[PDB]
């Protein structure tokens, strides 16, 4: 489910960026095919499928975009399987290496700190995150984008009242309907800290467009 | 007469303009991305 919402309301990169390097692949350690090595070792043949099946899997679990090619076996380890796995990115030309450990029902896992780019939000972790940047932003603030931001800083230092809290709530209602299409607030509550008597606290509500 | 007396010809200097210098874009960011204050955390530096 988590593929149709992001389908439906995009992928993006994540706030605040993040950058990853993946480790480096030992490359003079796999020079020997899997499905070899496990026919030479005479593990049955109905496990070659059940095998293939779970890497398969596992690897489209990481990404579903991938085609495996090749697979191979590390050659410190004869019998916990490192192996290092080849594949494309859909219909495209480009190749990727990922190295994951199997297990021997079969179990593949895949290396922890594998991948190298940055963070991704999709779908409703997007959304939400638009919404958090559309509150940290000033108008002004943005280049060629004047216009864009929220603009809560234009009620600091106001006394803490009832005409307050409506115009701080109304604010937020206009800008959201203006800036952010895809999401929906339902609810807005201000409410004025006890133990920090200047300082107010704004619980926001929103829900997805068609959601329902 | 008259006396001529014909001077090399010139194209004369325009006006000079600060074409080099530049100015940082990371500059243009807004306050919430944690590049105008001075770097602390990891996050700030990379994204530096």
């Amino acid at each position: 489910t988590n593929k149709i919402l992001a389908d439906i309301y995009g992928r993006g990169w994540a706030f605040p960026p993040q950058f990853f390097i993946g480790e480096r692949i030992p490359y003079e350690d796999y020079s020997s095919d899997l499905n070899k090595y496990l026919s030479e070792k005479k593990i049955e043949a109905e496990q070659i499928v059940k095998i293939q099946a779970c890497i398969k899997e596992s690897v489209m679990c990481y990404d579903f975009h991938a085609k495996i090619t090749s697979t191979q076996v590390s050659k410190q380890t004869n019998l916990p399987l490192n192996i290092l796995v080849t594949y494309t990115l859909g219909d495209s030309e480009i190749s990727q290496k990922i190295q994951g450990v199997l297990r021997v029902p079969p179990q593949f896992s895949i290396k922890d700190n594998s991948r190298t780019g940055i963070a991704i939000a999709e779908g409703t972790q997007n959304v939400l995150q638009s919404i958090n940047i559309l509150f940290l932003t000033e108008p002004g603030e943005r280049i060629m984008r004047e216009d864009y931001g929220c603009g809560l800083n234009d009620y600091l230092f106001a006394n803490i009242s009832d005409e307050l809290m409506t115009d701080i709530q109304t604010h937020i209602e206009e800008r959201v309907l203006r800036y952010e299409p895809r999401a929906e607030i339902t609810s807005i509550q201000v409410n004025q800290r006890t133990n920090l008597p200047s300082t107010l606290h704004v619980q926001v509500t929103y829900a997805l467009r068609g959601s329902d | 007469e008259p006396l001529i007396e014909t001077q090399p010809e010139l194209l004369n200097w325009g006006k000079h303009r600060k074409v080099l210098d530049y100015y940082p874009v990371s500059n243009k960011l807004p306050a919430c991305y944690g590049l105008q204050t001075y770097a602390e955390t990891q996050q700030q530096v990379h994204l530096h």
